[PDB]
RNA sequence: UUCAUCUAGACAGCCGGACGGUGGCCAUGGAAGUCGGAAUCCGCUAAGGAGUGUGUAACAACUCACCGGCCGAAUGAACUA
RNA sequence: GUGAACAGCCUCUAGUUGAUAGAAUAAUGUAGAUAAGGGAAGUCGGCAAAAUAGAUCCGUAACUUCGGGAUAAGGAUUGGCUCUAAGGGUCGACGAUCAACUU
RNA sequence: CUCUUAAGGUAGCCAAAUGCCUCGUCAUCUAAUUAGUGACGCGCAUGAAUGGAUUAACGAGAUUCCCACUGUCCCUAUCUA
RNA sequence: GCAGUCAAGCGUUCAUAGCGACAUUGCUUUUUGAUUCUUCGAUGUCGGCUCUUCCUAUCAUACCGAAGCAGAAUUCGGUAAGCGUUGGAUUGUUCACCCACUAAUAGGGAACGUGAGCUGGGUUUAGACCGUCGUGAGACAGGUUAGUUUUACCCUACUGAUGAAUGUUACCGCAAUAGUAAUUGAACUUAGUACGAGAGGAACAGUUCAUUCGGAUAAUUGGUUUUUGCGGCUGUCUGAUCAGGCAUUGCCGCGAAGCUACCAUCCGCUGGAUUAUGGCUGAACGCCUCUAAGUCAGAAUCCAUGCUAGAACGCGGUGAUUUC
RNA sequence: UGUACAACGGGGUAUUGUAAGCAGUAGAGUAGCCUUGGUUACGAUCUGCUGAGAUUAAGCCUUUGUUGUCUGAUUUGU
């Protein structure tokens, strides 16, 4: 017989299986599309999410009852240090789809990118692409073969960046390596782009802009083995249930005599994969400037880095990028902020937001100051210092 | 933005920090934490309380 | 016209009365314009219309359905200004479908959403928050 | 299949006419061809119904049956499976 | 010892240290807890839980077989410390000496 | 007025743990009540030690409402073994 | 139960806007019967809770056609199941009924879905009471009260998780296939405008919010406390002090971190092809004709974009490849 | 054999709420003494040093300090 009460199904099919990624780096599986007339430039960036805070800003929404006046809002900020460009990948379309034809990569590694093709650094011998510097020998004449390959082919054109992830108060040592599209014109340029670039750094300033709307792409927090009541938010079974009550009562009708896909079921939650569209920049700071964290209405002389350190992250030294809202991913992990793959007119995008105030208080607690000398000039003398 | 005063504690209150209470007579309390808004809650004096500015002001320390 | 506030009163809690209609209380029996979900309670907030009746009051007033707007919540809802603030209790005023009051004045404070949703309850109100 | 129209011009198409006796008689507050009953007529007639519709409170007025101007050979109706 | 108490809790004498262990801390469990705002809207049904609770003082309705109901209902107080007052034995209207708790 | 029995259900009580119709009718209780209570009684099929009616007190008995209380629920979350 | 055909009549006129007698053709298996084919060395027997999916005979939402469609409202109908279809009083109840919200409170299936998922209020063991019936033991689709809900560790299914084999190993990728998601409302304005004698009274465009859902996240607020972190308190033990033990986490206040809440915040894309339908040209049938050839637009539809997984017997690029 | 790693230490941050000890013409009062205005003793508590003390990664941040560690096993060939 029928359900006897209507209610939308617990969970999204489409998120489906909720299964570990497979890699703690979300891929990008889709790119902006490529418009061949401006200048050639990356469609990602690789950060490492360091945490969040809190913003004060003046709304600006005609008609909206907040019109002209001042929000409180949440942000996350990206800590994003330079990606130096180690390679140039070239992609030829098929009826299989899109296929790597061959990669070009620059003459010097830094050990950063080199730990990257190692499971075992701290015993090897280090041999990786000791031979392939050597295709730079006398001239670089197989280099420009392959890369006269890849201006002759390769419709598709990515560039290897590769994180610093040695400007980051992160252990790992290790950076993260991945492919991003070159946009704009004429392969042949893309081409030139990469290898002009080839052992340089390119900053997050150079991809993004302030006020623009961008998509975070990451792998999100995990939490193990969950049950129903929490993977999947199906209602909590009376207190009088035997057997336990976290459950799910029917997992099936009689026919099919198959438990459904459609049913939800107890397993891995979190450490998925996540695309979340339409976060705006509020801020593309740079580590090199001072008053990271000052506004133009603020003017205190402070960084972004919230009192005692971003909390399990650090401090923040690099360039960074600060959006709007909340993005997938735990602090630490490797993000992939990309550009919005459609032009984006609503009013929400589009606005120019000024940031009035940035909050710097300690995340570690209920922190009450912004700065150290503020809190001196609150506290007074004390008995160890001041 | 406007730094707001803790009513029980007289600490900073920043944008978005603690909470808002307004009282039956339509008087207005901010507290920085829930700490304070505790103690207001449970109606400990200030003047009692050794780690506010109420207190330190009226046991004269710091001037 | 109003953003959202968090929802404090579901169906059954019972408010005080802060206008002088002769009603001592309000019994939350439906909120206009909520939705529907299986289980889920009917709940309203600060400047919310609902449909209530007189548990203790005028003989008069008693026993009958009527509309009825929540002007204080005791649940703490943020503000776009991020201030997270509540009242000491769950109040609301008489009113008729179309949101005039029943009374002629209001007893204590008046949540600045439901005096903006309400100019009735603007014009009858004292201090607004 | 059966019955019809047709080079003595079939049907369709465009345009002209579509009167007089006559607001025919009666029921209706008013009904003139046309909400309704009966009578189902002729003179002019290639041709016109006391009326096929639209329209009017009733009129008036367009409209079609009917006959014509033009083109020039097949066409129409009811049926059967 | 606390406490009205052979209650609960801690300790002395005496006895035991016996229940297969080690490492992690997913789900779901069993046992124990907490929870914003609402307060039975859950459910057959307030099931389960929570609330109340000792003692002192005040106050206590209907009804009643006059015996009860009754701890009705409903209130207030309670720590520590320094004191004050009252309540005795024995011996020779008073003196000497001795003494324990309850208010 | 009749038929009629051994006598024809008296005092009481009731949609009662006994009433089919029935979720009876009225009132109250609620926003809303097949529930509860108070009434009514041509009562399928109430009723007098097969005890009737009522009763203070008592009840791990059945039931309704109210105050307090709360994770029973809105709507779940967290912690310990 | 649902749907047709005819058309005497209703509909002021007018059979077919909407209906529709007398008749007649069907469909469905969510009624109840009929039967007794399966099961009596046993398929757990009501209802609710929970959860998924399916159907469409569509309540709402999308786009439309018709009206006895002026507007508003409404009615009939088409494509359409993409999307939603509720909170409660009484009752075990399915059913019903009322209150209320809502865009709507559509109807159903899945062994009358779902008891090794729950619950056990009812029916339907044994206790007991009443009424009627019986001489009686006892009977009662009559009432009432109390009445043990057992097992998964196997296989498969499902959810997640490893993994041999391809020379080895490592990095970066491609994308077959499978899944897929967003939803609905309100206010302002349009506009007191179109329309209408008036009463009343829209819609497109734009803006601000909100509902239901989903995916994340913990800056803030709140919850949580074995941080047994700090402080306080009782009883007792360590001669007193200091500092501690025990009270199965002794209790209380605060409490960082972590986890977490529409109790918090953020985010939730745009192209093509279509259905109904409205058209273009245009014969059939010198006219007419959206249709026959051809063709335009067009729905919450479909397929893509995008999103999730990545075939562990699909593929590509690239690095290093063992002196002994 | 290092912008290395770890264990401690330091600092920052955060939590609680002012440690122990000493002292005091603080202390409701009480009991002695004699030079009769003090002194001695008991005293919840109060005040000062003292926003002190304690804790702070166990999944906080940081570190010119101190101390130490850094070749063990197995297997893999086109
Ligand atoms: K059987
Ligand atoms: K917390
Ligand atoms: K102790
Ligand atoms: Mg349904
Ligand atoms: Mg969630
Ligand atoms: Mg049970
Ligand atoms: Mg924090
Ligand atoms: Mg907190
Ligand atoms: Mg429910
Ligand atoms: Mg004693
Ligand atoms: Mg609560
Ligand atoms: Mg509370
Ligand atoms: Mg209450
Ligand atoms: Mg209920
Ligand atoms: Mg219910
Ligand atoms: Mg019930
Ligand atoms: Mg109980
Ligand atoms: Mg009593
Ligand atoms: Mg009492
Ligand atoms: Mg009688
Ligand atoms: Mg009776
Ligand atoms: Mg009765
Ligand atoms: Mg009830
Ligand atoms: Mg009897
Ligand atoms: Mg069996
Ligand atoms: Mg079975
Ligand atoms: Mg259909
Ligand atoms: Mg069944
Ligand atoms: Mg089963
Ligand atoms: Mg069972
Ligand atoms: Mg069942
Ligand atoms: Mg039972
Ligand atoms: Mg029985
Ligand atoms: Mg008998
Ligand atoms: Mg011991
Ligand atoms: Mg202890
Ligand atoms: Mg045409
Ligand atoms: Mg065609
Ligand atoms: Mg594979
Ligand atoms: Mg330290």
């Amino acid at each position: 017989s029928h359900r006897k009460y209507e209610a939308p199904r617990h969970g999204h099919l489409g998120f489906l299986p909720r299964k570990r990624a497979a890699s703690i780096r979300a891929r990008v599986k889709a790119f902006p599309k490529d418009d061949r007339s401006k200048p050639v430039a990356l469609t990602s960036f690789l950060g490492y999410k360091a945490g969040m805070t809190t913003i004060v800003r003046d709304l600006d929404r005609p008609g909206s009852k907040f019109h002209k006046r001042e929000v409180v809002e949440a942000v996350t900020v990206v800590d994003t240090p330079p990606v130096v460009v180690v390679g140039v990948v070239g992609y030829v379309e098929t009826p299989r789809g899109l296929r790597s034809l061959t990669t070009v990569w620059a003459e010097h590694l830094s050990d950063e990118v080199k730990r990257r093709f190692y499971k075992n650094w701290y015993k090897s011998k280090k041999k990786a692409f000791t031979k392939y510097s050597a295709k730079y020998a006398q001239d670089g004449a197989g280099i420009e073969r392959e890369l006269a390959r890849i201006k002759k082919y390769a419709s598709v054109v990515r560039v290897l960046v590769h994180t610093q992830i040695r400007k980051t108060p992160l252990a790992q040592k290790k950076a993260h390596l991945a492919e991003i599209q070159l946009n704009g014109g004429s392969i042949s340029e893309k081409v030139d782009w990469a290898r002009e670039h080839f052992e340089k750094t390119v900053a997050v300033d150079s991809v993004f802009e302030q006020n623009e709307m961008i998509d975070a792409i990451a792998v999100t927090k995990g939490h193990g083995f969950e049950g129903v009541t929490h993977r999947w938010g199906t209602k909590k079974l009376p207190r009088k249930t035997h057997r336990g009550l976290r459950k799910v009562a029917c997992i099936g009708a009689w026919h099919p005599a198959h438990v459904m896909w459609s049913v939800a079921r107890a397993g891995q939650r979190g450490y998925h994969s996540r695309t979340s569209i339409n976060h705006k920049i509020y801020r593309v700071g740079k580590g090199d400037d001072e008053a990271n964290g000052a506004t133009s209405f603020d003017r205190t002389k402070k960084t972004i880095t919230p009192m005692g350190g971003f909390v399990h992250y650090g401090e923040i030294k690099n360039d960074f990028i600060m959006v709007k809202g909340c993005i997938p991913g735990n602090r630490k992990r490797i993000v992939t902020l990309r550009k919005s793959l459609y032009t984006n007119t609503s009013r929400k995008a589009l606005e120019e937001v000024s940031l009035k105030w940035i909050d710097t208080a300690s995340k570690f607690g209920k922190g009450r100051f912004q700065t150290p000398a503020e809190k001196h000039a609150f506290m007074g003398t004390l008995k160890k210092d001041l | 933005m406007k730094v707001e005063i803790d009513s029980f504690s007289g600490a900073k209150i920043y944008p978005g920090r603690g909470t808002l209470f307004v009282r039956g007579d339509s008087k207005i309390f901010r507290f920085q934490n829930s700490k304070s808004a505790s103690l207001f809650k449970q109606r400990k004096n200030p003047r009692r309380i050794a780690w506010t500015v109420l207190f330190r002001k009226h046991h004269k320390k710091g001037i | 016209t109003k953003f959202r506030i968090s929802l404090g009163l579901p169906v059954g809690a019972i408010m005080n009365c802060a206008d002088n209609s002769g009603a001592r209380n309000l019994y939350i029996i439906a909120v206009k314009g909520s939705g529907s979900r299986l289980n889920r309670l009917p709940a309203a907030s600060l400047g919310d219309m609902v449909m209530a009746t007189v548990k203790k009051g005028k003989p008069e007033l008693r026993k009958k359905v009527m509309p009825a707007i929540v002007v204080r919540q005791a649940k703490s809802w943020r503000r776009r200004d991020g201030v997270f603030l509540y009242f000491e209790d769950n109040a609301g005023v008489i009113a008729n479908p179309k949101g005039e009051m029943k009374g002629s004045a209001i007893t204590g404070p008046v949540g600045k959403e439901c005096a903006d949703l309400w100019p009735r309850v603007a014009s009858n109100s004292g201090v607004v928050v």
